[PDB]
């Protein structure tokens, strides 16, 4: 009955309805995993109650990417078509990117072979990982969210090679107008009117990174 | 290369789905096809059990055997899954008991114990509930006893008792090639052959899938038709020397030009051994 | 005449037409080469580089001041500024000299080049240099090469290369230094 | 069931360890190569500042040759230039010329049959028994000679390091019938090196290329041989990382397996005995 | 008879059975129940007859988007519709004690036998994972004062599952169309569970891991999934003969596996190159684009029609379509738009740039 | 292990030290107790462990923790059973372990 | 906080946190036990600190 | 596999750094000093982070 | 296994024993062409997986 | 000799024995490295197989004959 223990726990964390409050609840059990593992017991059992998964692979978190998000086991069916809609615009084109990197990583385990087209989506991935991670105990809003995976989902960051990036996220972060911060947060998406003004300030940044 | 005689208990032992039921059905239907030409005396008649399948499995049966004319021959002793699990205990037993008359008065019988391995779980519902101890992954230590039995009525009596036979076919579902199960352990050592088939070559083209390394007959080549004797003599050593030039060939690293003519000519055997769904030959 | 304007760097463009675009183009001699015939220069003074080559070793590379090729009109020296040749060289010595030191090479015949910019490039098979080479069984090999004197052409032209080729020797180790 | 992989860590392990020997061999061997290979060198830049460079011409009867290995370990080595073939004789087709097809090495008869069997006519295996030595170029060169073609082609692998492998045309042409018609700028840039042979010109040329040809075809297939070399050396540290992660992933599937058992096992006993007492 | 599905891989390789049952053997997280709401918004639309779908022991919130679903898309119509709806749902999911848990798969049974039986119609019963209801028996049975079995189950497993399994099916007067998921416990086949529920199971679909995690959707294993109708009596010789052709290119490049993960492509001969493209342009074909997945993907779903899952296959094996790369075949409806896909692949490969001015983003508009 | 534990706390408490500790060999103190939990006749947990190993463990590395006196330090040796950190004896240690040194040969 | 036990590759790379627990992953003859005299030793002498 | 002297000047400098801080990482001993004559040396941290 | 390569009595040729295999008893010139065959046997298991 | 240990170790060995067997088992753990490449003989290092055919040497030296105590 621990698939009843683990059932009757987790299902308690709902979204009611407009009649009964309104109110919501959300869970995030953490289950221990033993060599990684996704077919033990217990890690079977709550997966298939948990509406979504975020695997933390040992490997990612071995080699300095902090947090270690494999984003390919990780998915979230419920908050995608729910989430703040001007992140998912410039998020889609970074799961594709991350998935290409992943596919592309995976056919390069080795550096022999250079295709000068394919070595674009392998530089791209590997900034992306770097723009991604973070250091501990920092929360990010997603008006200073936005904007650091749209400067990067686009050119703006590509002068630096692989390394500056922690410090091109803090610096695309001070050098932008924290006018256009309230607008990304106060609309909800990027509006060609913020669309353009995004586009604008994007180019005028003091990279640290030559 | 596994020939069957009359007072042979030989085993066809497969996984989940392989040519099991198919292979042992041809065995029935071409027993209508051999009893319209042999005489009276030495007429096979087939006994089919079904143990634990399911009940609209045994009204597709009964329908391919009054279609082709088998049921003329044919008793058909269904224990569905909607029977209690005393019921698919003894299914086996009464289906001998229905073919031991055949062999009671003279002429041969045929029993095909349809999936052995699902009496062996309707007798651990009731010794997990009668309170007997269990052994082996849940199975008491007498589930030996459960099929020795069984499998050893199908006799070939002698010549004073009436001279008659009963060839029994015991059908075993494994998990994934799993030959080390207990209850599958049970019946290979029981059994005087063993038809063991193989779902990666079932899939390769291979039907039958006959896994033609793990199939063997004890009672061997004194039991078979005289024309195939002197003839497939060399066929069991020609399969033999397929496997081993194919086990090395497999990487793309080198051929010899004189066995790639016995790689190339088990290719034609491997090939020849295929048959159809419900072809007697 | 020359009416296929071929070419490594025209090379590119037709590799770019009936190819895939995915693969890189493939190399050609020409890029693994700078000293080159028609670049005017390479003198500076009387140091002449000399390229002395052979298919299993680099036996010189450095630049000298006189060479003297056994070519089939005799023995020929090369100085700075020489003339540009193709000279298909007797089996022989060649004499390599920087200045006041000497070193002498035996070679088994093959070609020798001069191109414009006072460069030489001499392409020999074996090169064997004098101390390595013996004294005492030349004699015998003239020996044998003056005695099987059959009817056969190519046997013939075997025979006489074996005789000039022994005797080139012989000369060559009789006058030393 | 728990006796398969034991016997399969068994299988890889050892294949782990096989490959960790050969890419000592492998990598032991392009260092003995590469005290020759630069030698081998020596005769490959006189002649193409004396004839040029001329792949892309129209010649009549074309000899490609394009030597491969001799034992099929190479790793990105045999189908590269095996592709590399038609991508270079392909661009040069464009009238209709008789074309030989010529591949050194087991592993070129294996591939180069496939694509282009037609206008293959020679094979030369067994290369590498020994090593490569220059009477055995002198006789293939010979072998190609007693057909006369209007121009060579080469194709090998450019050993410039133990990660790029540029396969190369090196071109090789007939001596009266193009190299001296090709030479022909405003008279001949030719002329002006003076001739020193016995006879003419017109038959100190067919020397010239004839010794050319031997002297590239002795250079391709040592250059051939140490990028084999070094590309066994890049394959078999793949391998050995391959068989590195499987043994990996069985070990844990090994462990799980063996946990598995065990439970199982005394679950059996405690069930045996408190439906006992 | 057949039952045409819309989907590539069930259609081919495992077609299933109108008047039968119909298994989706899936591990948590392979995706058996967004595989099941595909053949909902395929089946159940086109098959006019009344539909049951029966949660044992799945998520709320999916029962939830369910009912938000069958009520905006016309098939449950409430207020004074009701009579027009074609659903019944019965509802036991998993936040339930495991009495409940325990029989409201015989619910959901029952609703659908008084529709075969009394009504006479031909009725879709669409069991959501089947499995929990033996582990709800086996919850109650560690207490019922019996002994445990094999791995912790019940020592009347196969009795009981055997007592709910043989009423779903097609009698005289009418027909159940039953589609279950049956969740295997672990990425275990050995379990007794799963075992004992294959047999049950006219055209068991076992849905797997490791092609999930190649991301080929839906995750179905093309060389464990097979059905009774896949014999030449019923479908016709050409589709047997293409089904048979792709599964054994399939169980050879499973052979081939081991050799490809140990020396690479390299080290095999041209003719099991071949084997290999072929194999992988048909592995990556199995997977589509559904309907029911264009919620977090965007991606508009394509239903295929049976001609056209043997028209692609049929090419892809004899070797039509060779010349197209691996990734023309993924996510992709039929060869129609797997050509189509290779006009957009080839396109972006040079047109990548050219976006520096001309736009909007000026000052003044 | 408890007498090991009751000597440190009362250097730590009423002497106010900084103490170090030395449990030598915690798979066997994990061994002991499944021991005497095997003896007293509960139902062994999963691989042969008892069925009280989190807590009987918890119950002893807890103490072992800084206070406001003074603070404990342990130093515990660990052994892999089958050199698997998959086994549930080092599972169930390792989430108590800080850091680890690897002594080598 | 940190306890300096005065070795420089245990207080250096792997940290001894003060108050928590430290695995030994030892063998025989690799100088266990004269590891563990030298830090009773060292926090003996320094730390003012007993061991058991 | 290739050699001592084959890689490069921006690596070795960090051979020969490492083959001096893996030997610098060793320490005498206190508790050892009956039967090594060599005494120990405690090491503080702050010596050890500026001199590592 | 062995039964599966023909070989018919399928003996396994290393891991039969028997304690009238010391050559006091029998004589040493059985023990010692016994002890080579097995040797012999064992080196083309280690090197059947090469062979391989 | 890659498994069996002794946890005392060489400090109660016979003295003599103690020059010789630290020696013995340290070319023997560089020949248990080098094992399994004795196969591959045509292919040397010059060092490598001189540590292999030492191994060989030491390997075949340390047989016992059967209740032969020395
Ligand atoms: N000789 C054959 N040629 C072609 N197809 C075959 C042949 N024999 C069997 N098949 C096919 O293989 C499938 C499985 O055959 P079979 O009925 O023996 O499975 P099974 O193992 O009996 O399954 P179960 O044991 O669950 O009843 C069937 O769909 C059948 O059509
Ligand atoms: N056709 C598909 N396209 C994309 N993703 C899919 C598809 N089918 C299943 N999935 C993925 O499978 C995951 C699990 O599906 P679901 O059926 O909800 O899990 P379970 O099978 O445990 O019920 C989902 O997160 C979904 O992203
Ligand atoms: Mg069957
Ligand atoms: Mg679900």
């Amino acid at each position: 009955d621990v698939f009843y223990l683990h059932s009757r726990l987790l299902e308690r964390a709902a979204k009611l309805s407009k009649e009964l409050g309104g109110g919501s609840l959300t869970a995030f059990p953490v289950i221990e995993t033993q060599a990684g593992d996704v077919s033990a017991y217990i890690a079977t059992n709550v997966i298939s109650i948990t509406d979504g998964q975020i695997f933390l692979e040992t490997e990612l978190f071995y080699k300095g990417i902090r947090p270690a998000l494999n984003v390919g086991l990780s998915v979230s069916r419920v908050g995608s078509a729910a989430q703040f809609p001007g992140m998912k615009q410039v998020a889609g084109t970074l799961k594709l990117e991350l998935a290409q990197y992943r596919e592309v990583a995976a056919f390069a385990q080795f550096g022999s072979d250079l295709d000068a087209a394919t070595q674009y989506v392998l530089e791209r991935g590997a900034r992306l990982t770097e723009m991604l991670k973070q250091k501990q105990f920092a929360p990010i809003p997603i008006e200073r969210q936005t904007v650091a995976v749209y400067a990067a989902t686009k050119g703006f960051l590509d002068k630096v090679r692989v390394q500056d990036i922690v410090a091109a996220e803090e610096a695309v972060i001070s050098q932008v107008n924290p006018a256009v911060f309230k607008i990304l947060k106060a609309n909800g998406k990027i509006t060609p009117a913020l669309d353009a003004h995004l586009k604008a300030e994007l180019r005028k940044v003091k990279l640290p990174g030559a | 290369l596994v020939p069957i005689g009359r007072g042979q208990r030989e085993l066809i032992i497969g996984d989940r789905q392989t040519g099991k039921t198919a292979v042992a059905i041809d065995a029935i239907i071409h027993q209508k096809n051999c009893n319209e030409q042999v005489p009276k005396a030495q007429r096979v008649y087939c006994v089919y059990v079904a143990v634990g399948q399911k009940r609209s499995t045994v009204a597709q049966l009964v329908k391919l055997f009054t279609q082709t004319g088998a049921m003329r021959y044919t008793i058909m002793v269904s224990a569905t899954a909607s029977d209690a699990a005393p019921l698919q205990f003894l299914a086996p037993y009464s289906g001998c008991a229905m073919a031991e008359y055949f062999r009671d008065t003279g002429k041969h019988g045929l029993i095909i114990y349809d999936d052995l391995s699902k009496q062996s779980v309707a007798y651990r519902q009731m010794s997990l509930l009668l309170r007997r101890p269990p052994g082996r992954e849940a199975f008491p230590g007498d589930v030996f006893y459960l099929h020795s039995r069984l499998l050893e009525r199908a006799a070939k009596l002698s010549k004073e008792l009436g001279g008659g036979s009963l060839t029994a076919f015991p059908v075993i579902e494994t998990q994934a090639g799993d030959v080390s199960a207990y209850i599958a352990t049970n019946v290979i050592s029981i059994t005087d052959g063993q038809i063991f088939l193989e779902t990666e070559l079932f899939y390769k083209g291979i039907r039958p899938a006959l896994n033609v390394g793990l199939s063997v007959s004890r009672v061997g080549s004194a039991a078979q038709f005289p024309g195939m004797k002197q003839v497939a003599g060399t066929l069991k050593l020609e399969l033999a020397q397929y496997r081993e030039v194919a086990a090395f060939a497999q990487f793309g690293s080198d051929l010899d030009a004189a066995t790639q003519y016995v790689l190339e000519r088990g290719a034609r055997l491997t090939e020849m051994l295929k048959q159809k769904q419900f072809a007697p030959i | 005449e020359a009416a296929a304007p071929a070419g490594p760097k025209e090379f590119t463009e037709v590799w770019n037409k009936k190819a895939p675009s995915t693969l890189i183009v493939p190399e050609f001699p020409s890029n693994y080469t700078a000293v080159k015939a028609v670049g005017e220069g390479q003198v500076h003074g009387d140091a002449f580089p000399v390229n002395f080559y052979t298919p299993h070793s680099i036996l010189s590379q450095a630049q000298k001041d006189t060479v003297v090729l056994p070519g089939v009109d005799g023995y020929f020296g090369v100085k700075a500024s020489h003339v540009p040749t193709i000279a298909q060289l007797k089996p022989g010595v060649v004499e390599l000299h920087s200045g006041a030191e000497s070193e002498k090479f035996f070679v088994s015949g093959g070609f020798a080049f001069v191109h414009p910019n006072g460069v030489t490039d001499i392409c020999v098979l074996e090169a064997a240099t004098l101390d390595q080479v013996d004294p005492a069984a030349v004699k015998s090999a003239l020996a044998a090469a003056s005695a099987a004197q059959p009817t056969d052409e190519f046997e013939q032209a075997a025979n006489r290369a074996a005789i000039e080729l022994y005797s080139a020797l012989e000369s060559a180790v009789e006058a030393k230094a | 069931s728990n006796q398969a992989v034991k016997q399969r860590i068994r299988a890889i392990k050892n294949i782990g360890k096989i490959t960790k020997a050969m890419k000592m061999v492998a990598a032991s061997k392009m260092k003995n190569a590469q005290i020759a290979v630069e030698q081998s060198r020596g005769l490959v830049d006189p002649f193409v500042r004396l004839f040029g460079d001329f792949p892309a011409v129209n010649s009549n009867k074309s000899v490609v040759v394009a030597v491969t290995s001799d034992k099929g370990l190479c790793g990105g080595l045999n189908s590269n230039i095996t592709k590399y073939t038609r991508a270079t004789l392909a661009t040069t087709e464009s009238e209709g010329k008789d074309v030989v097809v010529v591949s050194i090495g087991d592993k070129g008869r294996s591939q180069l049959t496939r694509i282009e069997s037609q206008r293959y006519q020679l094979a030369i295996a067994d290369t590498y028994k020994v090593r490569v030595t220059f009477g055995q170029a002198s006789l293939i060169v010979e072998e190609l000679i007693k057909h006369n073609p209007q121009s060579y082609q080469i194709l090998f692998n450019k050993f410039r390091s133990a990660i790029s492998f540029k396969p190369t045309v090196a071109t090789i042409l007939s001596p009266d019938l193009l190299e001296k018609q090709l030479e022909d700028v405003t008279g001949n840039s030719l002329d002006a090196y003076d001739i020193e042979a016995s006879h003419e010109r017109s038959d100190v040329l067919r020397d010239l290329t004839e010794f050319h040809l031997g002297v590239t075809l002795y250079n391709a297939m040592l250059e051939n041989n140490c990028s084999e070399h070094a590309s066994r050396m890049s394959a078999m540290e793949n391998s050995t990382k391959s068989a590195g992660e499987m043994l990996g992933k069985l070990t844990l599937d090994y462990n799980r397996k063996r946990q598995a058992t065990i439970t199982t096992e005394l679950i059996e006993i405690i069930a045996g005995a408190s439906a006992l007492m | 008879e057949i039952l045409v599905t819309g989907i590539k891989v069930v259609d081919l390789l495992a077609p299933y059975q109108r008047g039968g049952k119909i298994g989706l053997f899936g591990g948590a997280g392979v995706g058996k129940t967004v595989l099941i709401m595909e053949l909902i918004n395929n089946v159940a639309k086109a098959h006019g007859g009344f539909s049951v779908f029966a949660g044992v022991g799945e998520r709320t919130r999916e029962g939830n988007d369910l009912y938000r679903e069958m009520i905006e898309s016309g098939v449950i119509k409430l207020g004074a519709e009701r009579g027009n709806s074609k659903c019944t749902l019965v509802y036991g999911q998993m936040n339930e004690p495991p009495g409940a848990r325990a029989r409201v798969a015989l619910t959901g049974l029952t609703v659908a036998e008084y529709f075969r039986d009394i009504e006479g119609q031909d009725v879709l019963l669409f069991v959501d994972n089947i499995f929990r209801f033996t582990q709800a028996n086996s919850e109650v049975s560690a207490l019922l004062g019996r002994i445990p079995s094999a791995v912790g189950y019940q020592p009347t497993l196969a009795t009981d599952l055997g007592g709910l399994q043989e009423r779903i099916t097609t009698t005289t007067k009418g027909s159940i169309t039953s589609v279950q998921a049956v969740y295997v416990p672990a990425d275990d086949l050995t379990d007794p569970a799963p075992a004992t529920t294959f047999a049950h199971l006219d055209a068991t679909t076992v849905l797997s891991r490791s092609i999930a995690e190649l991301g080929i959707y839906p995750a179905v294993d093309p060389l464990d999934s097979t059905s009774r109708m896949l014999n030449p009596n019923v479908i016709g010789a050409e589709h047997y003969n293409v089904a048979r052709g792709v599964q054994k290119v399939l169980q050879d490049y499973k052979n081939l596996q081991d050799i490809i993960a140990i020396l690479g492509m390299d080290e095999l001969s041209e003719e099991d190159k071949l084997t290999v493209a072929r194999a992988r342009k048909i592995q990556r074909f199995l997977s589509q684009p559904f309907q029911v997945a264009e919620v977090f993907t965007g991606t508009p779903g394509k239903y295929v029609d049976l001609a056209d899952t043997i028209s692609g296959f049929q090419g892809v094996l004899t070797g039509k379509y060779d010349d197209l790369p691996e990734m023309a075949f993924y996510m992709v409806g039929d060869i129609k738009e797997v050509k189509e896909k290779a006009d957009k692949m080839a396109k972006d490969i040079a047109s990548r740039k050219e976006a520096d001015n001309k736009k909007v983003s000026e000052e003044l508009k």
